[PDB]
């Protein structure tokens, strides 16, 4: 048993760079950047005489001033990566059935947006390219999946410029020659800034979205990307981290395909070697999707597009976003497998086989949870649907209800919405999964433990 | 005169469950950062 | 033999459950919260006026409720005889109605040793003791009575009192110009006395684009202490169906789940014969009752809600009138009441058909060897909550607006659980015996009777768990 003493060792190892190895992924400025991006933005009110920002937008008047002075005047202070591109998404007249009953007063009508229903028509003053509409790959575009619906990457473009005497003129005779009328549904803000001193640039996409019932929704997306900024001061370090991490994965995967390959004819009937070929597999596609970004990255280090062409930068956000979640689900199981090299201990081994004892009993009890969870969250979402702001949708009812548990209910417009059956779903709600659901999980664990103690001291007290 | 004594011999397994639980809280946290944030 | 049974009884449960599951997912999308989210941001936000910043959900005198008749009512109404449309696809159906309900003078009786004092009194709101004399300039419908059956009204149970459907009521313009000289001419003449106990405002939208009807109404309480009550309902109704293939898909599952309940009526009469009051001990059999009767009264309430909707028909001819939709706004509510209520048991009857393997016969039969228990220990636990809440109520009941009402004290005691306090308040209210009770509460309840069901479920599972495991090891 001297293999044990290695194997912690080489785990120890293993800990020790991924900890420095992930420490040197918590940079500062990758996140203040951005919620300093975030605030120099969407929280400066129009030019003047209003107080409404961004985040608050109520109209499309208030679009078309925050559109003219407060983008006009963040964007340009008194590098830009390109030119800012905005976009349109519009619907079809006619495209759905007015009611016989309820005509010669309603004329037109305008469905919300689908695909299907889309317009591909030319407008009015059709002489500038905001005017005709271009397909979705002419556009380099994929699809946003925004709130109400998800919408495609086609529409009506207009490319500005890069300054406030060649970019506003066009604002201007967008908004004289009118541009969002009743049947528009959706507006894109897209552009690059590389504003910061370290190389840390990051990407921002702004929506607006018209319901079919009038008003505005806003949302926005900021992403800052990385690049190679090696220096012998902590980069080299990082570096050799990195190839020390890719030496110890080859190394951990030539190990486990030996045991495999040479004996025992099948590796998975244990769950600590269910778990580090697991480990090793997110291993590898993080490595090569890093190598692949740095590769992807390399190319595009130009700052060169001279106002010409509008970059396309979304491609190397959406394998950042990839690489980030992989490389988080790592870390966390290479902490998880640490419970293997303490688990021998003496007052550790009665519980780990408790754990394990009864993991068939809680997933058992886990179904029955989750199936009144949900019926419960359906009830909520059909009765307090419409007005709550709370269960307005299926998504937001459960994770409401997941914050009942930790005591955070609100309770005040529960019961405005609905003064009975209102009170009913809470009261009941509370009742039986506090009192008798949440004590079926420790009955088990309890049973479970005793019975193992038990056996276990009638096992060594005897021999 | 029980009490005392069954506070103090089931002390080990109340410091190992909150070993446990210290890792596996400092695995959540490491996740929880990182991912969005 | 027994397989074919259970695979019979299984099909057609999952049939009835995703016919169920196709219907509900129909009667809710994600259009009809932002309508109404909009439609009330409109109205209650917004400043009375440009000065002030008091909106409807903060009114407090009757002044205020002036200011916001001539304010932010009407522009958020108008928007610019040609049709309003509210946010250019709103149509304003109609003309808005405005409806008052006032208690006679002389309503009590004042005692005799400051009767040179006072003169007039007026009651608190009842039936019996409601105007209807005429007052005032006594020229129109504002200043006459006119009765429930004449007015086509019903109750309405706001948050004082249950006020009845008639009151004295004008029918204001399609214009902003004609309303706001109307609204300038009920005030001079003044119309809201001393007397005034409620006020009513009605309309009702259309939006073509997406087929909804949206009903809007709001009340105002005036109640003999002094002060106003503001409330407000926005229902965003569906009247005209059968338009696109997705209606006629849903009158199909509809004819459907007739069907399965007709069936289910017929099985449930084949058995109950059988088992003549032996039937009704399973909690599975308990169980489908419930179900058959909750999908009969829905069928029955959504039957005789589009049956008559002849208040549509009669305003179709005349678009100059208020169209009357509230009780069609009522129905709905009701009918989405007994849906939600009748789905969520759907559901919970899975566990007839779930609970057919090892570990998940263990905690359905902990559930019930212990249910009797737990019966007889929920007395006891009722008992003293229902003590502590009555005390509550008796110390803190005209103080801490959380103990206002009886079921607001039962309310604040199961949040308590939950650890949602304030405790400044409770502790000022009264210094002695408002501490003893908090910290007597949290003993008696989260130390000692918390504890209890804890106990019953965790001996009941190793209970059964023994039995189970010596029948059958020992065979
Ligand atoms: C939309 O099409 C209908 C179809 O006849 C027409 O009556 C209406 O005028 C069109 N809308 C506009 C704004 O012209
Ligand atoms: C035609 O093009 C000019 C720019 O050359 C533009 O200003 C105008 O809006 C276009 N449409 C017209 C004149 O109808
Ligand atoms: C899309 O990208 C290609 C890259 O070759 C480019 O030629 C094209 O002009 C782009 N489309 C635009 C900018 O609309
Ligand atoms: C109310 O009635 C009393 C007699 O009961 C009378 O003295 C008083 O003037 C009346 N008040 C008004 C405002 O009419
Ligand atoms: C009452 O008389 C007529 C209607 O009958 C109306 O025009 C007039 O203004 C009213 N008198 C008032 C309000 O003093
Ligand atoms: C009540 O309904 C009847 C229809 O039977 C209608 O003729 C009458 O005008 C209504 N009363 C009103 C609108 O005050």
């Amino acid at each position: 048993l001297k293999s044990v003493l290695r194997e912690l060792v080489t785990y120890l190892l293993f800990l020790i760079v991924l900890c420095i190895l992930t420490y040197g992924m918590m940079s500062s400025n990758v996140y203040y950047y951005t919620r300093m991006m975030s605030q120099l933005f969407l929280d400066t009110p129009v030019s003047k005489t209003e107080k409404t920002n961004f985040k608050t937008l109520s109209s499309m008047e208030d679009f078309w001033k925050f559109t003219e002075g407060s983008l006009l005047d963040g964007l340009y202070w008194k590098l830009l990566l390109g030119v800012p591109r905005i976009r349109q998404l519009r619907v079809r007249n006619g495209s759905c059935s007015i009611p016989q009953d309820l005509r010669d007063e309603i004329k037109e009508c305008y469905d919300v947006y689908s695909v299907s229903s889309e317009d591909r028509a030319p407008f009015g003053p059709r002489n500038g390219t905001a005017w005709i509409y271009t397909s979705e790959k002419d556009l380099n575009g994929s699809s946003h999946w925004g709130i109400i619906a998800t919408y495609s990457g086609a529409g009506y473009y207009l490319d500005l410029s890069r300054t406030r005497e060649e970019t506003a003129a066009q604002v201007a005779s967008l908004k004289k020659n009118v541009w969002l009328d009743r049947g528009t549904r959706a507006t894109f803000i897209d552009f690059s800034v590389y504003n910061a001193n370290i190389n840390l640039f990051c990407v921002v996409r702004l929506l607006v979205e018209f319901p079919a019932t009038g008003g505005v929704i806003p949302s926005w997306q900021f992403q800052p990307l990385k690049l190679i900024r090696y220096v012998t001061t902590f980069d080299f370090f990082l570096a050799a981290c990195e190839i020390i991490f890719c030496f110890f994965i080859f190394y951990y995967v030539v190990e486990e395909i030996l045991e495999i390959r040479i004996h025992k004819l099948h590796y998975f009937r244990s769950f600590w070697n269910c778990l580090d070929v697991v480990i090793v597999v997110l291993s590898v596609v993080a490595i090569g999707i890093n190598i692949y970004r740095t590769s992807n990255v390399e190319v595009l280090l130009q700052f060169l597009e001279d106002q010409n062409t509008f970059p396309n930068f979304e491609h190397l956000a959406y394998w950042q976003i990839q690489f980030n979640n992989i490389a988080a689900v790592t870390v966390f199981f290479v902490w998880i497998k640490l419970f293997k090299f303490i688990n021998f201990n003496r007052t550790m081994s009665q519980l780990s086989t408790t754990m394990s004892r009864c993991a068939k009993d809680l997933f058992g009890f886990a179904i029955m949870f989750f199936i009144i969870f949900l019926a419960y969250a359906q009830l909520a979402y059909l009765v307090f649907g419409t007005q709550v702001d709370d269960f307005s949708t299926f998504q937001e009812c459960i994770f409401t209800q997941f914050r009942i548990i930790l005591g955070d209910i609100n309770f005040a417009e529960i019961e405005e919405a609905n003064r009975v059956l209102g009170p009913i779903y809470f009261t009941t709600f509370v009742f039986f999964m506090f009192f008798i659901l949440l004590n079926m999980f420790l009955a088990i664990i309890n049973d479970t433990y005793s019975e193992v103690k038990s056996d276990l001291a009638q096992q060594k007290a005897e021999m | 005169s029980v009490f005392g004594k069954t506070l103090c011999r089931a002390l080990p397994e109340l410091l190992g469950v909150t070993l446990g639980l210290v890792v596996l809280g400092v695995a959540y946290a490491q996740l929880a950062i990182l991912l969005v944030s």
